[PDB]
């Protein structure tokens, strides 16, 4: 459930990554490069988390929900993908609440 | 939401800073096995 | 893309006879996204590969 969660669970963390660097590029072509400091650097990245942000939340927040299903899953088989649907819904869960804070 | 975690940045790593310890912890000792008991 | 719709060509559709003017906003809609966007699906597929 892990090894499944991984490749989804780090994309959701880049898309923020990658982005601030583009609010950060954009702070670049806009004023003057060679100096900034906390203020306008630490507010370009909560302004660079908060648009794109809460839409990868609700995609991780989409996809974990969206297999929940597979837990109706009865008998022996149940059994089997029991602690595969856990664990994915752990990391999940648990890089969405790690991408917001 | 995201502000106020941030806003309490220490809070955060400290939490952080002990969540990867003591999972670490947990991890190390979590039990072994093949396949869930399907029986 | 939905964003880039409503900020650039949302001002510039009063006029009729006019679908050129949207496609601006669709095409960029899809070049900053790239970058993201193969970097998610790389990683998506990346590491479910193994």
């Amino acid at each position: 459930g892990i090894a499944i969660a991984v490749g989804a669970m780090v994309d959701a963390a880049i898309v923020m990554i990658e982005n601030a660097h583009k609010r950060l590029e954009e702070w670049q072509h806009q004023h003057p490069d060679a100096t900034l400091d906390n203020k306008t650097r630490w507010q370009v990245i909560t302004d660079a988390s908060v648009e794109v942000g809460p839409a990868l939340f609700i995609s991780l927040l989409i996809i974990t929900l969206s297999f929940i299903p597979i837990f109706t899953l009865e008998g022996q088989e149940g059994r089997l993908f029991g602690p595969l649907a856990f664990t994915k819904t752990y990391a999940m869960a648990g890089a969405a609440l790690l991408a917001i804070v | 939401i995201i502000r106020r975690s941030v806003a309490n940045r220490f809070l955060v790593l400290m939490g952080a800073l002990f969540l990867s310890i003591w999972g670490t912890w947990t991890i190390i000792n979590t039990p072994v096995d093949a396949l869930p008991d399907l029986s | 893309l939905r964003h880039a719709i409503e900020a650039v060509p949302s001002l510039n559709n009063p006029q009729t006879f006019s679908e050129q003017k949207l496609d601006e906003a669709l095409y960029h809609g899809a070049v900053l996204r790239v970058r993201p966007k193969a970097m998610t699906v790389a990683v998506i597929i990346a590491g479910l590969l193994p």
